[PDB]
């Protein structure tokens, strides 16, 4: 509960179930019926605090990945309304950071964001062995934060009815202590740059992209250690361009620019004790209409 | 057993339980000796001596099964203890019908 | 004979006149081929008719199979003996049937291929005692018929092996007091076990626990007030634990009535948990928690041990329950 | 009636247990030279229960018959062991030793024989009970857990009543009603204090209730008065006179009814049902762990405002509750609870270590 | 805090949700307590908020914006014409 | 082979079998002259 350290909790698709990942070393998970709530799931296997755990989907299964400390991460497997272990990825140096999944046709491979100056990618098909790949040599510093790419083709581009057939390939970007931000597409094995920039001058503390469930437009909100808020947003057609907005003159150090369940929606939580959901008008550019605590 | 008695023999033997002497590799040897007991078929024999004589020896067996692993068996002994438990059943199976039979004959 | 009926009714009044003559070595040692199912049917229905004072048809029927080689037809046999038993009678006769039936059973079907490892439900039928007045004559129990086929159902080994473990605890409650037989006859796993642990029987408390798959809180926290008991107590509470906890752990060092029995209790502690699991701290972190509620710091042990095993849950522990002093140390 | 006053109103019986014996025989005596009686009277009774609740449910005034003699002689047989002072234990002869109570060590022998039949007049007492546990008259489901009260005197006849308790309940249907079933069963018990704590949270859905939108039936109905009163002082006699009883009761897998006796103590309810609930904590804390159990819920719930370093001085709780609707009654039975509670919580349990984690032992506030 | 469907946000951490009327020390009654007499004598010298809560936080507050909002969409679907 | 994947489903083939072996000698003693 709030006694404890909570990070960031989690809620099932319908939304009955909850789940918080405290710093008890185990995951709780609450049943919300009514008004009261009913603490039914003590889930304990997690070495450390534990960061986030990513939902999959439920036409695919439901999937709890977790992520802790002491450099490890445990995919889980339900059964009869009953939890238990199946998968547990160990063996790095530096700390890992968090882990995401992948949207509806994009498929469900999960992103194992590691600082270990390398990207770890896991993917699943559904009930077999899960596909390790290691790609090195990534630069000085470890990374910080990971974003996947919409299902379908980079570029917010109108379609045609009954034309369009969301492909297989993978764009995803990472976030760094690096001064910079890159784009990694591949073709279901073969990761090549896409576009470089050269406009923060801090080191870029987090990023995150918003893949829009409704409309193909590529918007990606970065995040440094003065407080340059950059919105780097490509509505275009098919190719990559992205344009250097600065939200708003933050004197903090941004560590989380989450997004809605339709990534429209941006909730900002950092250094400032508070949260301003500037939400996106009717008419581009950004309004702050409501401030809540952190 | 050279001196041929059946009666002090099963006597021993639950006292012998009742009383759970030496570790198990000498536990194994224990409850092993009862075969030699329990292929005749000569002597009168009780129905309900029968009874509580395969009951403890039931009972023992599990005790020893639950005191080696949490539901499991170690050493390297494994497929002959089993082939070992499993005519020691058959013999004490026997022994229990020939027991039957002559509780039956006993009372013409 | 050719008639099936007049075959049927000659083979009545033969299992008549054997029960009536005290012979049935006879019907024992004569084989049945093809007749075996009607002659199985003959028992069952001369059982149903008569008491079971009048010798025992199921252990005849018992011993047809194993002279005609049917383990499962002797097995499910046992069972349905096993399960009349219990409804005639709940008392300590009833439950040493039962056990010896369950027993048996287990041993028909382990002596068998695991395909053959569940059963379903026996055949019904009612045993009507004493033909003249009351048609049940049961003294501590109701009615006598087994459960019927209606709800199928296969009862499978882990349900044999644990209604067996459920008797035989019954069995040891009526044995460590003879007032308890009827009542352990129809109360519940926890009353058991708090039963079990109040008593000593510790072993058959965690042999019960562990194949009914609950909780360890009680046994913990009725262990904590032993230790607390004890600590608190003299040499005549430390005798008087003695004479009930000389024969669970494995004397390893010499036991003594100079030391008391603070490091009896703390090995077994340690065997516990290793027979438990060795990766588990739910156990310690309940004892500590009953030890902290009683009003007395976790011993020199368990410290160096959570110690090398973690630190910032005794930490946390310790600023919870207000041990600032030593968690400042720890920390330092 | 006539009788039953008049005994109740002298204290002559009391003495002699000859008298005792003889009214013993006489109540044994009346059924067996009763025959077609009592299937008569059960008849009348029940046409009159359904008179009675055709009338309340159509709004007429339910008549009052005089087919009430078998809960008039229940009435008498039930105050008569409670009034004598003897312990000779008159339930453990109305039973049937049918029921699940031997102490039995022996391979067919010392109460462990079968093929034994049971004394003809419990047998027929034994099916006489059976018979009236399904198909229960609405006009006599008070007297029946007023009499259930009554036997429960003493070790063993608890025991007999606790097993006939665990008899009658589980997967009945004819066991779970007021009107057509019986009340003696530990689902219809648990179901009961479900819609109690229903019609709680409909008052309120929070604990210490503040107003009452609508008055329940539990308060304005004295038939259900009488039932918790009855059911409650059963139990009680029941852990009193048991502990095998109390144990089995108070670890329920099923259902945790401390959490709800804990919610209804901390919440406001009648002063007769707080002394019932204080004295049936006591009898279940009369043993060590129980009290141990207790003594630590009460520290972390907090009846009494413990000031030893902050806290609001004579808050909401005992005392306010022993202010106002103890002297608006006039009858203070709620301190004599709370007194013998802690003295036999302090009796079994010494207090070594006040509250759970974030306290420390001082008794400088009581 | 948390998310659900896009505007709507649960409750996680700390945020402003709905406001009532009903504080401590306010007109026409209206009072509460708190957990004050809980730590006494030896304690953790620590203050930290206990326990939580699932609660919404909303902004339309209205009950009659139904047929505000179903009307015009019952005369466009006279309108609509499927497409296929 | 028919289910078998677990003790439901060899109870299942094992009642299949027993009720196809009735069918076969009932239709067999319906052919043949009663």
């Amino acid at each position: 509960s709030h006694e404890d350290m909570i990070h960031d909790a989690q809620m099932d698709y319908y939304g009955i179930r909850l789940a918080t990942c405290s710093s008890d070393r185990s995951v709780k998970i609450f049943d919300v019926k009514n008004g009261g709530q009913i603490l039914i799931a003590d889930l304990r296997g997690h070495d450390g605090p534990v960061w986030q755990v990513a939902w999959a989907h439920p036409m695919y299964g439901n999937i709890l990945a977790s992520c802790s400390y002491d450099r490890k991460v445990i995919i889980w497997k339900e059964e009869n309304g009953t939890w238990e272990k199946t998968y547990e990825y160990t063996g790095h140096d530096s700390s890992v950071n968090s882990v995401c999944w992948a949207p509806h046709d994009f498929g469900l491979v999960l992103a194992c964001g590691s600082s270990d100056g390398a990207i770890s990618i896991l993917t699943f098909t559904g009930d077999g062995p899960w596909e390790v790949k290691k790609i090195s040599n990534a630069h000085t510093i470890g990374c910080n934060a990971v974003s996947w790419a919409p299902s379908v083709i980079p570029g917010s581009l109108v379609d045609q009815p009954s034309s369009q057939k969301p492909n297989y390939i993978k764009r995803f970007v990472s976030g760094g202590c690096d001064n910079l931000v890159k784009i990694w597409r591949e073709e279901d094995g073969q990761w090549k740059e896409d576009q470089k920039l050269e406009a923060h001058s801090d080191w870029v503390r987090d990023v995150a992209w918003a893949p829009s469930i409704g409309l193909p437009t590529s918007t990606i909100a970065s995040c440094s250690q003065d407080g340059r808020v950059y919105i780097w947003t490509s509505d275009d057609a098919a190719t990559n361009c992205w344009t250097p907005k600065l939200l708003h003159k933050f004197n903090d150090v941004v560590w989380h620019v989450s997004w809605s369940i339709t990534a429209n929606i941006l909730a900002v939580s950092g250094g400032d004790n508070k949260v301003t959901l500037w939400k996106e008008s009717v008419d581009g550019q950004w309004a702050c209409i409501s401030d809540v605590n952190k | 057993y050279s001196q041929e008695q059946f009666s002090e023999a099963a006597s021993l033997l639950l006292s012998l339980m009742t009383a759970r002497i030496a570790p198990c590799s000498f536990w194994l040897t224990l409850l092993l000796d009862a075969l030699p007991l329990l292929e005749q078929k000569q002597v009168i024999f009780s129905a309900e001596q029968t009874y509580e004589l395969m009951r403890c020896l039931e009972d023992r067996m599990a005790a020893k099964l639950e005191s080696t692993s949490p539901d499991e068996i170690q050493k390297q002994d494994s497929s002959i203890d089993n082939t070992k438990v499993e005519m020691l059943r058959l013999a004490l199976a026997r022994n229990l019908a020939r027991a039957i039979v002559t509780e039956g004959a006993l009372q013409e | 004979i050719p008639d099936t009926s007049r075959q049927l009714d000659c083979l009545r009044q033969l299992v008549v006149v054997l029960c009536e003559r005290s012979q049935l070595q006879d019907l024992v040692e004569f084989p049945y081929v093809n007749l075996h199912n009607e002659v199985v049917g003959i028992i069952e229905s001369r059982a149903r008719a008569v008491d079971l004072m009048t010798h025992n048809y199921y252990e005849l029927l018992y011993a047809f199979h194993i002279y005609r080689h049917n383990y499962r037809k002797a097995g499910t046999v046992m069972f349905e003996y096993g399960m009349r038993l219990g409804r005639e009678v709940r008392t300590l006769r009833g439950l040493q049937k039962q056990v010896n039936s369950y027993l048996a059973c287990l041993n028909c079907l382990r002596l068998i291929r695991p395909e053959y490892a569940w059963i379903v439900q026996p055949v019904s039928g009612a045993v009507y005692e004493r033909p003249g007045a009351s048609p049940k004559r049961n003294y501590d129990g109701e009615s006598s018929a087994v459960p019927s086929s209606s709800q199928i159902e296969i009862l499978e080994l882990r349900d044999l092996e644990k209604e067996y473990v459920l008797a035989q605890t019954r069995l040891t409650l009526a044995k460590h007091n003879p007032s308890t037989a009827a009542i352990a006859g129809s109360s519940a796993a926890e009353e058991m076990v708090a039963l079990l642990v109040q008593a000593g029987l510790f072993d058959t408390a965690i042999s019960l626990c562990q194949t009914f798959k609950l909780g360890l809180t009680s046994i913990f926290e009725g262990l904590a007030c032993k230790c607390i008991r004890l600590q608190q107590g003299g040499e005549a509470a430390q005798a008087e634990a003695w004479e009930w906890l000389a024969a669970n752990q494995l004397a390893t060092v010499i036991t003594t009535k100079e030391s008391s029995a603070t490091d009896e209790a703390w090995r077994l502690m340690i065997s516990y948990l290793d027979k438990y699991e060795s990766k588990n701290t739910l156990y310690h972190h309940c004892i500590i928690n009953k030890l902290l509620s009683h009003g007395v710091p976790l011993p020199n042990w368990l410290i160096n041990r959570y110690k090398a095993m973690d630190a910032a849950e005794l930490l946390r522990l310790y600023l919870k329950y207000d041990l600032l002093e030593e968690a400042a140390e720890l920390v330092l | 009636l006539f009788l039953t006053e008049a005994v109740v109103g002298s204290e002559s019986f009391c003495t002699d247990e000859f008298f005792i014996r003889r009214i013993h025989k006489l109540v044994t005596d009346f059924p067996t030279l009763m025959p077609m009686k009592v299937k008569q009277l059960r008849n009348r009774a029940e046409e009159d229960a359904r008179l009675i609740q055709m009338s309340m449910q159509m709004g007429n005034e339910p008549p009052a018959s005089l087919r009430r003699d078998l809960e008039h002689l229940l009435l008498l047989i039930g105050e008569l062991y409670r009034k004598d002072p003897f312990h000779l234990e008159l339930a453990l002869e109305y039973w049937c030793p049918t029921e699940p109570l031997q102490s039995t060590s022996l391979m067919g022998s010392f109460l462990g024989v079968a093929h034994q039949r049971p004394p003809q007049r419990q047998v027929l007492l034994s099916k006489f009970v059976r018979q009236m546990s399904d198909l229960l008259p609405a006009t006599l489901y008070l007297p029946y857990l007023k009499m259930l009260r009554g036997l429960a005197s003493g070790p063993q006849c608890a025991h007999y009543c606790f097993s006939l308790l665990k008899a009658n309940g589980g997967s009945s249907a004819e066991n779970l009603q007021a009107a057509g079933g019986s009340p003696v069963s530990w689902d219809h018990f648990f179901h009961s204090l479900m819609l109690y704590h229903e019609h709680l949270r409909r008052d309120l859905p929070n604990t210490d209730n503040i107003h009452q939108r609508h008055p329940p039936l539990r308060g304005i109905t004295q038939r259900e008065l009488d039932g918790l009163i009855a059911c409650l002082q059963l139990t009680c006699t029941i852990i009193d006179w048991s502990e095998s009883a109390r144990l089995a009761l108070c670890e329920h897998a099923q259902w945790m009814p401390v959490v709800v006796i804990l919610g209804l103590l901390q919440c406001s309810i009648p002063p007769l049902l707080k002394a019932e609930l204080l004295k049936t904590l006591a009898a279940f804390g009369k043993s060590p762990e129980i009290a141990a159990s207790l003594w630590q819920s009460l520290e972390y719930t907090q009846i009494l405002q413990t000031v030893r370093a902050t806290g609001l001085r004579q808050g909401v709780g005992i005392e306010v509750e022993l202010n106002e609707i103890e002297s608006r009654c006039e009858e203070y039975p709620l301190t004599r609870a709370f007194c013998q509670l802690i003295s036999t919580l302090v009796e079994s349990s010494f207090p070594t270590n006040l509250g759970a984690g974030l306290r420390a032992p001082g008794f400088e506030p009581y | 805090v948390g998310w659900g469907p896009n505007w709507t946000l649960v409750h996680n951490g700390d945020k402003l949700s709905e406001r009532l009327n009903a504080e401590e020390d306010r007109d026409m009654d209206t009072i509460d307590y708190g957990f004050l007499p809980k730590p006494t004598s030896a304690k953790s010298l620590t203050e930290s908020p206990f326990k939580v809560h699932v609660e919404k936080l909303s902004l339309e507050q209205k009950t009659k914006d139904l047929q505000s909002y179903l009307l015009p969409l019952e005369i466009e679907l006279k309108n609509s014409t499927v497409d296929k | 082979l028919i289910q078998c994947y677990s003790a439901k489903g060899r109870l299942a083939q094992s009642e299949m079998a027993k009720r196809v072996a009735n069918i076969l000698r009932v239709v067999l003693s319906l052919q043949q002259p009663p």
